[PDB]
RNA sequence: AUUCAUAAUAACUUUUCGAAUCGCAUGGCCUUGUGCUGGCGAUGGUUCAUUCAAAUUUCUGCCCUAUCAACUUUCGAUGGUAGGAUAGUGGCCUACCAUGGUUUCAACGGGUAACGGGGAAUAAGGGUUCGAUUCCGGAGAGGGAGCCUGAGAAACGGCUACCA
RNA sequence: GAAACUGCGAAUGGCUCAUUAAAUCAGUUAUCGUUUAUUUGAUAGUUCCUUUACUACAUGGUAUAACUGUGGUAAUUCUAGA
């Protein structure tokens, strides 16, 4: 309809964003990214959604525009900017580090790591082409490119980014037992080492996925992000480590935790 | 009609006014562009050549 | 009058915008609410700030009376308040005056009729000054 | 899954891009030229990727109607070839050639006081009725058509013509 | 810092339900069938010339608004000559 559509009503705003159905109309529209729309949870939320550190909208610009704020180590100044999985969030003031990882409900946690960790981030390789020349580059799920990766770097893998420098130093293939974090459908959320992959030419591989509980779920291919070893991670897991507890054991664990 | 003068070499102007249709009538069928002597249309400009620039009509 | 009692729960020191933020707890037996200007001094003069980098405002007292419950602000400086102040609530305190305009329709209006001019205008006041010649 | 990504050869082009731009700082270096160097980040720039898109597109699903049974090629209807056009597939359009395409498993035609959907009302169950209207999609800006700008409009708080 | 040039935006929003019955729409697909401002990440040592008497790089060209000034029309976000 003519062009690039510019609102969000609030409603048609992603769930896992938690805003209140009342108080406005619109939400903000994330701005064009290294995220996808649907997937993303703009700098606005961040900041006065979840950190409680901003009340108006226009208190938002007020921080944001003193580059208090910088993401996966820019300084980033941009109200609706669309920060995603994986990236790593930075408070200099306050001498704060976050990373956007997800709950087990599918939601973006608040979750603190410390100064060490605020270093680099994992990349999914989403694609791996021949650029212009003969030079080789890899694409990750946040759409940076790399140029000259190591040739066994194939697509699925996951990587291990500098931040500082833009370059690579490690990555992990996608091999049957690798620990896995599930990145959409509706085992978001969950974390689960893999068992095996459904091959299917021409249209969607499902990875059969096992936790430390010994559950079973299953998604496709596209939803699966390889980030370690069953027990090691690469980076560190909000509570939960992500292995879902049925509503009765969740009632049991807040009425467990009953006598002040 | 009134005549819209111009000297461009020393950067004046000034407006003449003529009431005669045999002195107008000199201007007549002539172009943009086109040069007009002096002496037919009054007495003060003989010598003067007018190059025709433009103008508005009534209305 | 009465004992009065100011609280302040759920607290956050917020260092990236130069202040304590916090939510007011008034209880205030056998007095009908308290007020902005008494709470600004109070808490001034508990916070070690001074009552002009107090903010204040909020605040809804609860039913069947007994208590009211707001939010407070703390600036590092009255430097830091003035600037990171919505306008509206310095003047309600008094630290910036109510600079008044036009209506909100006189000003949409003037803008309009300064869109039917081109340039400067008084270029054309000369030339409309000629008509009053024909 | 490819005549794919990428590269190599011979050439081609009213030759695309390849920074004559702006702001804060002013320091180093010796053969003392106002030399030679050089900090932070703005705007830009070709190609690729990403993101926000778009455009087409596969499979299946619509209310009443036979006092609508055959329909489709006038002046494309259905297909083949080549081209032209387009951002690009394609009868999209044009040439040539062929005679196809749909139908009682209801085509084609008519009606709709018909925008579609999420939904709403009614509570044994099965159903029945409704959805102009807070969200998604589509369409329109008195009616028609045409087009300029532009990444994007066949735009109407844009232009152009005709009609009212 | 008015005005004006330049750049960007005005293709979002808001409103309505006239048209529309395999259309739209929904769910599900496809581009190995394309365009894509912008955001984000990458990305450019080659530009001249029968190649010693050499090409502005210490940086080449004018033509215009605003403006000044002369004007036209009953009349508009009309505009002409200089
Ligand atoms: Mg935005
Ligand atoms: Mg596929
Ligand atoms: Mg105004
Ligand atoms: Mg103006
Ligand atoms: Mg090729
Ligand atoms: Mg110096
Ligand atoms: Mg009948
Ligand atoms: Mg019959
Ligand atoms: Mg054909
Ligand atoms: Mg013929
Ligand atoms: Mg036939
Ligand atoms: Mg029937
Ligand atoms: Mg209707
Ligand atoms: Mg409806
Ligand atoms: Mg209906
Ligand atoms: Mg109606
Ligand atoms: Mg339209
Ligand atoms: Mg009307
Ligand atoms: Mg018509
Ligand atoms: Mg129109
Ligand atoms: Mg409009
Ligand atoms: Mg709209
Ligand atoms: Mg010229």
């Amino acid at each position: 309809a003519r062009g690039p559509k510019k609102h969000l009503k609030r409603l048609a705003a992603p769930h896992h964003w938690l805003l209140d159905k009342l108080s406005g109309c619109y939400a903000p529209r994330p701005s064009a990214g290294p995220h996808k729309l649907r997937e993303s949870l703009p700098l606005i939320v961040f900041l006065r959604n979840r950190l409680k550190y901003a009340l108006n909208g226009r208190e938002v610009k007020a921080i944001l525009m003193q580059r208090h704020v910088k993401v996966d180590g820019k300084v980033r100044t941009d109200t609706t900017y669309p920060a995603g999985f994986m990236d790593v969030i930075t408070l200099d003031a306050t001498n704060e580090n976050f990373r956007l990882v997800y709950d087990v409900k599918g939601r973006f946690a608040v979750h603190r790591i410390t100064d060490e960790e605020a270093s680099y981030k994992l990349g999914k390789v989403k694609k791996v082409q021949l650029g212009k020349k003969g030079v080789p580059y890899v694409v990750t799920h946040d759409g940076r490119t790399i140029r000259y990766p190591d040739p066994n770097i194939k697509v699925n893998d996951t990587v291990k980014i500098d931040l500082a420098s833009g370059k690579i130093t490690d990555f992990i293939k996608f091999d049957a037992g690798k620990l896995v974090y599930v990145t959409g459908g509706r085992n978001l959320g969950r974390i689960g080492t893999i068992v095996h992959k459904e091959r299917h030419d021409g249209g969607f591989d499902l990875v059969h996925i096992k936790d430390s509980l010994d559950n079973t779920f299953v998604t496709r291919l596209n939803n699966v992000f390889v980030i370690g070893e069953q027990g090691k991670p690469y980076i560190s897991l909000p509570k939960g480590k992500g292995i879902k507890l049925s509503i009765a054991e969740e009632r049991d664990r807040r009425r467990a935790q009953q006598g002040l | 009609m009134k005549l819209n003068i111009s000297y461009p070499v020393n950067g004046s102007q000034k407006t003449f006014e003529i009431d005669d249709e045999h002195r107008i009538r000199v201007f007549f069928d002539k172009r943009i562009g086109q040069e007009v002597d002096g002496e037919a249309v009054g007495d003060e400009f003989k010598g003067y050549v007018f190059k025709i620039s433009g103008g508005n009509d009534k209305q | 009058s009465d004992a009065v009692t100011i609280r302040t729960r759920k607290v956050i020191s917020n260092p990236l915008l130069a202040r304590k933020q916090f939510v007011v707890d008034v209880l205030h037996p056998n007095r009908a609410n308290v007020s902005k200007d008494e709470l600004r001094e109070k808490l001034a003069e508990v916070y070690k700030a001074e009552k002009d980098a107090v903010s204040v405002f909020g605040f809804r007292t609860q039913f069947g009376g007994g208590k009211s419950v707001g939010f407070g602000l703390v600036y590092n400086s009255v430097a830091e308040a003035k600037k990171f102040e919505p306008t509206y609530r310095l003047v309600r305190y008094g630290l910036a005056e109510k600079v008044e305009k036009a209506s909100r329709q006189q000003r949409k209006q003037k803008k309009n009729r300064d869109k039917k001019i081109f340039g400067t205008g008084k270029r054309l006041a000369k030339k409309v000054a000629r008509r009053n010649a024909d």
